[PDB]
């Protein structure tokens, strides 16, 4: 529960820009991560919050 | 000096109906399938 | 700091066991000073850098 | 020893088959041409092969192979980047699918059986089945194609003349391939020949074996110097 | 734009043999060299030595103490 | 956070060389077949229409590909320049053959061309010549065409 | 510097193909990547732009634990200047120190192999990757009543010379050809 | 080590005058190679004797050029696929991997025709659609029901043999590690072997770093000892 | 595939550099002119068994069919010789056993139809005729009439024109007539324990096809079998019911499958398969060759040219 | 899987040398001297 | 081009 | 020790040369005078 | 005994500096453009032992040369020599080798 809010973008929507609260370690930051194709992240991500 | 060997010694005996079904090819089957070996030994050429 | 530098250098090329004289010719070379043909060819390797023309240069070498 | 055999006679060819999997079966002999050796020439259907591998009434399965050129290799970096000559890659399984299955009662028959096949591969893998690969033939193996093109092009006997004989020798030891079958140079020349020849080879034989070692000698002296 | 890639292999060209997922295997490849995991460190071993040969990064000091 | 800098040397050191020659030991049907394959399944005399329309539009796309790249201003510079270093080549060539074999049968500056006009020095006998070898050689087309589309 | 050492990173993307674990004929065939990945050996696993190449990086058998093995650099040291160990004795398989629990190095004091792999047309509908993420991340800490604790469960921890691996894809839009 | 021409030369390379400079000073007197296979050192003496030093270091060489042209290729590999783009080099199948049979292996080609997918930039598939397929994939369905048909086991060969320690506890036992245990043991035994101010070459077989030093160690202080009684 | 080492004199003796090749034509065309002048009427020289089978083995063979051990013969060729190493005092030979091509008759894969004159059937009939003999599938039905199913795969794919991709099958049915199905185009990738059409009967290619004939052969057990299994309490009771029980195919009277490849005609090197796909690499490549047949003397010119210096 | 093709004549390499042989004879003799 | 392009699209997978 | 991340941080990494680097380290302390 | 380091330090150092200098190398070989005296070991030839066991050898084989001329065929040999000639008289090739394969066999077998 340290990310709050995740952005697909892209072309092709593989591509995220995740978003840390501040109880990250290092606080608030923009971190982009690719994505390969895993058919768990989805639930992962809803049931999270 | 030769040694011999009995000629039935080297020729296999058996009768065709001894065989499954349609294991037996007729005149009409075999004649069929050398005109499918001539056509594609000349396939590639003609083309 | 001279005897260790010395140690690891040693080491690290001795390394290799464990599976005339050089020198007097490598003195006598050409080297650039940091053979006229020689500056000729670095001038016109160090022009034609980009192009691949560059590619012919590189047979010229003994 | 006798010679073998050597008959001759009017044949006719057997009618050809269809076995579904294979074709043909015209030889009506039971030995081949190139090899004295009986012919396989029963033939055993996928469905039937499965159901015996099921049944235990199989033991041994055998694959011919193939020999995987040299380019093809991952184990050194490509011949033509100028390295040493690598040995020898290991052979292939048979792309073609040859099989040969033996079975408990002793019978022996062939198949064609795709390497890989999922359903035959599960069977061996459970049931722990003999599994096999036939090793390459001698004119087949990529080593030996020396030798066979040296028997291709060599002659198998050699040339002795004494004046009245001109017996054919064998060639001699260092190159003889099979066996002291017929005559060997020396016992030709001393038991058809005279000694003149007889003297003449013998001494001058022991002068090639003393050139030999005074060279070795000569030019260890030369290097002493 | 001409380069079209095979349909298959998705301009691979290789493919997986299934049966060495889960005496070996006669149909696929040849191993490689850096595979024999027990000449690693000689291989390593062997490497570093030819390297500290043109390992120029020391130049200055030892310049100075040549 | 470090700053990073500007790499100017033997930079990438791997393009330098040409090596496809080495690595294949030299010392694409799949690709046509399934693009023709394709365009057939899946869209009476309809696959002839778009086979037509294929071949049709990939030579023109490779003809303006061409002429937009020569209509920029340096390029037909570039095309010049290369022009007169052949021609002078050409010369060169051509005399030493021509005298080597007067010889054999006997037994059995630049400046001026790159700073004008380049149809003011070339003559006409040559756009004449270029314009029949073309013609000729594209003069059969019309019967072809139509000999090949009438079954 | 935030700003200019990304856009940098784009322009010059030919000077950040790994150019230092990586030597000579580095390949490793496709058996034995699997064979490393699974028994967790490999590091860092960074699949390309392409889906189609790896390069894997494994680190030095001694380098992997924070075992006192004195063929590596001492990082971290007693006050008698002693390198540390952190082996512990696995009570369920004694008499066997291959089999022991110990914590892993940082990964920037390892030294590391950079193998490149080719991977098959089918890597990623074969589902190796998958089984092998869902495996590794499927184990954590939990809560055992009949103790009242917090427990990290043995057949989640790092046994020697294994690693935990981390799994990162490059986009191709990163270059700037 | 400049005397022994261990290292490179004094002055031979300069990062700040020109490339066309530096590979002139390199490519001068096979500055290039490393002694060991440098063959002026050696172009003096191979003979009868062993017909082999003047031998073995050319079939060394060779080796040496061979890796460093394979890692050119690999790097140009890695160069096209670090954009979206096709590899050059072909290399041949390994260990896991079979050649396709649609290609004879080779991936691409060139073809007249203009790949419309790439002209409109349509070659990749949007993960959506991926993530829809795989998932379609990896879950087989069953329509029929065993009741019906017959069926007790599921698919495959000899299910009934399939049908019939403290693994759970403390996981699987890893065996790809066991050549190093015996090293392991003695690390064990001898605590003093980790002191900062020691650093071994590195292996695991008996020809290798830790075993190395400590058969020296035990060796010289048996030798020492019996130099100590003698007088 | 045991190899041996021979160190010892009269085997050496047998041996010299290396037992012959036994040598001949090429194992697939053994029989060519021998059923030609057979077929014309001449006599024919008879085969002569090899020289270490004796008289007492042919009244077996000639009787009740070869044993494995009748096929396998030997070779051995000789390392260093006599005079070259101690712990070798007269030489040292390599031996391995083998099985030769040859054993195999004049036997080969069934002929390639001629796909242009061979009614055809769509791809969805072959798999609802697949499925209705697939004793798994909801589908079953158990009056369906055999069928012999032959599975082409394409040869001269690379090296002619008028190669195809994918498979080809050619249903022979009860009327002993033959169809032919053309599975180009891999549908959908499904796994092989897979019982689901895919949403459009356009998406059916060869996965789903191998699906149905992996189904196909699954070994049906009666339930007599488990219920000994499970109702054992015993372990090795449920041993004895597991190694006892029985099962039956029903695919053995539906199916016959079989793999074939259609050979090709065309030798990737020759000069004809040159003109069929003519390429720049060819003709340098020619040329190459060419000029070290006829004109690689010239470096004999390079030595006659060396006169003068 | 797995997969059915078959090709219907096994290509044997038929239609320098002299090294192959060598290094086959000195790769067997070298094992047997390491067997002793 | 862009007529064939729902056709073509097919040697790569996509719609 | 049950809070605690296991993703370290962006700010406790510390920096580590190649031997590009060290090569310009220690040619900007010997030309620092 | 009397290593060489031993010598060229001996009594200058202690035995501290003595393994100190043990520890780093042979002494100076191919990685130091020197030659290594594993390398040197090889370019000498064989010395007077061996070529005089040669020598000796040589001695031996002329003896035994000069014997085999003073040897004439037994009575029964010209008989088996000639039978053998004949049956390579009506010699062919594949038959040959038959016989070739008979003898290993037959030996092998015993
Ligand atoms: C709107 C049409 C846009 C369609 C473009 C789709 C992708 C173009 C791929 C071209 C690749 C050619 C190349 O390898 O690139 C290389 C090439 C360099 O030569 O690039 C070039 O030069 C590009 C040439 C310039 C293209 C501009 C022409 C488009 C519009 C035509 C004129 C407007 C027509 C009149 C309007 C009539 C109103 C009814
Ligand atoms: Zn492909
Ligand atoms: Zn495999």
């Amino acid at each position: 529960g340290h990310v709050a809010r995740v952005r697909f973008y892209g072309p092709e929507k593989n591509k995220v820009m995740a978003t840390t609260r501040a109880s990250a370690p290092g606080g608030e930051r923009l971190c982009k991560v690719v994505l390969p194709p895993d058919p768990e992240l989805l639930d992962h991500l809803v049931s999270n919050g | 000096r030769r040694e011999a060997i009995p000629a039935e010694l080297l020729l296999v005996k058996e009768d065709p109906s001894k065989l499954p079904a349609g294991v037996l090819q007729t005149r009409e089957q075999l004649k069929q399938a050398q005109r499918d070996i001539n056509w594609a030994g000349k396939r590639e050429q003609v083309f | 700091l001279r005897s260790r530098m010395f140690l690891n250098f040693l080491t690290e090329r001795n390394k290799y066991y464990l599976n005339q004289n050089l020198r007097d010719i490598k003195i006598k070379a050409n080297y650039n000073n940091f053979t006229m043909f020689r500056d000729f060819w670095v001038w016109s390797y160090n022009n034609t850098q980009t192009n691949a023309f560059n590619q012919n240069l590189w047979w010229l070498l003994p | 020893p006798a010679l073998p055999a050597r008959a001759t006679a009017v044949v006719a060819p057997l009618p050809e088959k269809n076995y579904g999997s294979l074709r043909g079966g015209r030889w009506p002999f039971l030995y081949d041409n190139v090899y004295g050796l009986p012919v396989v020439r029963q033939v055993a259907s996928y469905g039937e092969v499965l159901e015996g591998i099921r049944t235990g009434r199989i033991s041994q399965v055998l694959w011919f192979q193939a020999p995987r050129a040299v380019t093809a290799s991952a184990a050194a970096p490509p011949p033509g980047l100028g390295g040493p000559q690598q040995p020898q890659p290991p052979p292939l399984a048979s792309p073609d699918g040859r099989c040969l299955v033996r079975f408990a009662n002793g019978q022996v028959k062939q198949a064609v059986i795709p390497p890989g096949e999922p359903r035959i591969s599960q069977a061996l893998q459970q049931y722990g089945t003999a599994v096999s690969y036939i090793p390459l033939e001698p004119r087949y193996m990529p080593e030996l194609a020396a030798m066979r093109a040296r028997g291709a092009q060599e002659a198998v006997l050699g040339e002795v003349d004494t004046g009245a004989v001109a017996t054919p020798v064998e060639l001699p030891e260092d190159e003889r391939r099979g066996a002291a079958v017929g005559p060997t140079a020396f016992e030709a020349v001393a038991a058809y020949g005279s000694p003149e020849q007889l003297a003449a080879a013998l001494d001058d034989n022991y002068q090639a074996a003393a050139g030999q070692v005074a060279a070795l000698l000569a030019e260890r002296e030369a290097w002493v110097a | 734009l001409l380069q079209h890639k095979c349909q298959r292999c998705k301009g691979a060209g290789v493919m997986t043999c299934p049966a060495c997922l889960g005496g070996g295997c006669r149909v696929c490849g040849t191993a490689c060299a850096w595979d024999a995991e027990s000449e690693w460190m000689e291989r390593w071993g062997e490497w570093e030595s030819r390297l500290a040969y043109y390992d120029k990064a020391t130049g200055p000091l030892m310049d100075e103490w040549y | 956070q470090s700053e990073h800098n500007v790499k100017i040397f033997h930079n990438s050191w791997w393009t330098h060389l040409n090596i496809k020659n080495l690595v294949n030991n030299q010392d694409s049907e799949f690709i046509n077949s399934a693009i023709i394959k394709s365009i057939n399944n899946k869209t009476s005399s309809e696959k002839e229409t778009m086979q037509l329309l294929l071949m049709s539009s990939s030579i023109l796309l490779h003809l303006c590909a061409i002429i937009s790249l020569v209509s920029i201003s340096q390029v037909r510079c570039f095309v010049k320049f290369h022009l007169i270093l052949l021609y002078k080549l050409s010369n060169v060539y051509n005399a030493i053959l021509n005298q080597l074999s007067n010889k054999l049968q006997k037994n059995l500056g630049f400046l001026v061309e790159w700073s004008s006009d380049f149809i003011t020095i070339i003559p006409e006998n040559v756009d004449i010549y270029i314009w029949n070898v073309f013609s000729k050689i594209y003069r059969t087309i019309p019967l072809s065409f139509i000999s090949t589309t009438l079954g | 510097a935030i700003f200019w050492n990304k856009l940098l990173d784009r322009v010059q993307y030919k000077e950040n193909l790994p150019q230092a674990g990586l030597v000579g004929d580095m390949r490793i065939s496709y058996a034995k990547f699997l064979e490393l990945l699974k028994d967790q050996r490999v590091k860092r696993l960074v699949v390309y732009g392409d889906m189609r190449t790896a390069v894997v990086e494994v680190p030095h058998p001694w380098s992997a634990s924070v075992l006192g093995h004195p063929a590596t650099h001492p990082f971290y040291e007693d006050s008698a200047h002693n390198r540390v160990s952190m082996l512990r004795p696995n009570p369920a398989a004694p008499e066997d120190v291959t089999q022991w629990f110990c914590a892993e190095m940082p990964e920037w004091d390892m030294e590391k192999y950079r193998f490149y792999v080719d991977l098959p047309g089918d890597f990623w509908e074969s589902g190796v990757l998958q089984r092998h993420l869902a495996a590794q991340r499927a184990e954590g800490a939990v809560w055992d009543p009949a103790s009242g604790q917090y427990i990290l469960p043995y057949r989640a921890q790092k046994k020697v010379f294994q690693v935990s691996t981390e799994v990162q894809l490059l986009d191709p839009q990163e270059s700037w050809d | 080590p400049y005397d022994a021409d261990a290292n490179l030369g004094y002055q031979i390379v300069d990062p700040t005058a020109s490339m066309g400079e530096n590979v002139w000073n390199m490519a001068q007197v096979y500055n290039s190679l490393p002694p060991e296979l440098n063959p002026l050192r050696t172009q003096h003496l191979a003979d009868r004797g062993g017909g082999n030093t003047q031998a073995a270091v050319e079939a060394a060489r060779s080796a040496f050029d061979a890796q460093v042209v394979m890692e050119a290729a690999l790097l140009q590999n890695l160069e096209a696929a670090a954009q979206d783009l096709p590899k050059p080099h072909r290399l041949p199948p390994t260990a896991g991997t079979v050649a396709c049979n649609e290609c004879g292996g080779a991936a691409w080609g060139y073809s007249f025709f203009p790949n419309t997918a790439v002209m409109f930039g349509l070659e990749r598939p949007f993960w959506g659609d991926t993530l829809a397929r795989l998932s379609k994939y990896w879950n087989p369905t069953q329509v029929a029901d065993p009741a019906r048909t017959g069926q007790l086991l599921p698919y495959g060969e000899g299910g009934l043999r399939r049908l019939l320690a403290l693994e759970a506890v403390v996981g699987k036992a890893p065996a790809t590690t066991g050549r190093y245990r015996r090293d392991l043991e003695l690390l064990l035994a001898h605590p003093e072997l980790r002191d900062g101010a020691l650093r071994v070459p590195g292996g695991w077989g008996p020809e290798g770093g830790l075993q190395t030093y400590l058969r020296g160690q035990q060796e010289e202080q048996a030798r020492m000892q019996r130099r100590r009684d003698l007088a | 595939t045991a190899e041996r080492f021979i160190t010892d004199a009269k085997e050496l003796n047998a041996t010299g550099s290396g037992l012959p090749i036994i040598d001949g034509p090429d194992w697939e065309e053994q029989h060519w002119a021998a059923l030609k002048a057979m077929s014309a009427g001449r006599p024919v020289a008879l085969p002569t068994p090899h020289a270490k089978f004796g008289p007492e083995d042919l009244q077996r063979i000639a009787a009740s069919g070869p044993r494995l051990e009748d096929l396998t013969l030997e070779h051995a060729e000789r390392l260093a010789g006599p005079g070259q190493l101690p712990t070798a005092p007269d030489g040292v030979a390599l031996a391995f056993r083998y099985i030769p091509r040859s054993v195999l008759g004049d036997f080969r894969q069934e002929v390639e139809p001629d796909w242009r004159s061979l009614p055809a059937m769509s791809p969805a009939e072959l798999y609802a005729g697949l499925r209705a003999r697939n004793w798994t599938s909801a589908h079953y039905d158990p009056a369906a009439e055999p069928w012999r199913l032959q599975v082409f795969s394409c040869d001269y794919k690379h090296t002619g024109v008028t190669g195809w991709p994918g498979y080809r099958v050619v249903v022979t049915s009860r009327g002993g007539r033959r169809r032919w199905v053309d599975l180009a185009e891999e549908g959908e990738l499904v796994q092989l324990t897979e019982q689901a059409p895919p949403a459009s009967p356009a998406d059916i290619g060869y996965s789903h096809v191998f699906a149905q004939l992996y189904q196909a052969y699954e070994p049906r057990y009666s339930p007599e079998a488990l219920a000994a299994l499970y109702g054992s309490s015993s372990s090795k009771g449920k041993a004895a019911a597991a190694a006892a029980a029985q099962h039956d195919t029903p695919a053995l009277r539906h199916l016959d499958v079989s793999y074939h490849g259609t050979g090709s005609a065309v030798a990737p090197g020759s000069g004809t398969a040159f003109l069929m796909q003519p390429s720049w690499d060819a003709v340098t490549g020619a040329i190459r060759w060419g000029l070290e047949r006829s004109g690689l003397p010239e470096l004999r010119a390079l030595r006659d040219s060396l006169l003068p210096e | 899987n797995g997969h059915l093709s078959v090709v219907s004549n096994a290509n044997l390499l038929t239609g320098k040398r002299l090294n192959s042989y060598l290094i086959y004879v000195n790769q067997n003799l070298k094992k047997f001297i390491q067997l002793n | 081009l862009a007529l064939l392009t729902p056709t073509l699209l097919t040697l790569t997978g996509q719609s | 020790e049950l809070m605690r991340s296991a993703v370290p941080a962006p700010g406790e990494v510390p920096n580590r040369n190649s031997r590009g680097q060290v090569a310009e380290q220690v040619r900007a302390i010997l030309d620092q005078y | 005994s009397e290593d060489s380091v031993e010598q060229e330090f001996g009594g200058d150092y202690s035995e501290a500096s003595l393994e100190y200098i043990r520890a780093l190398g042979p002494k100076k070989g191919a990685p130091f453009a020197e030659v290594d005296p594993a390398e040197q070991a090889a370019a000498l030839p064989p010395s007077q032992a061996e070529c005089e066991a040669a020598k000796a050898v040589l001695e031996n084989y002329k003896r035994d040369i000069d014997a085999l001329k003073t040897y004439r065929p037994s009575e029964q040999e010209r008989a088996a020599i000639d039978a053998r000639r004949a049956l390579a008289l009506e010699a062919t090739p594949e038959e040959l080798t038959w016989l070739k394969m008979r003898e290993y066999y037959a030996t092998q077998r015993a």
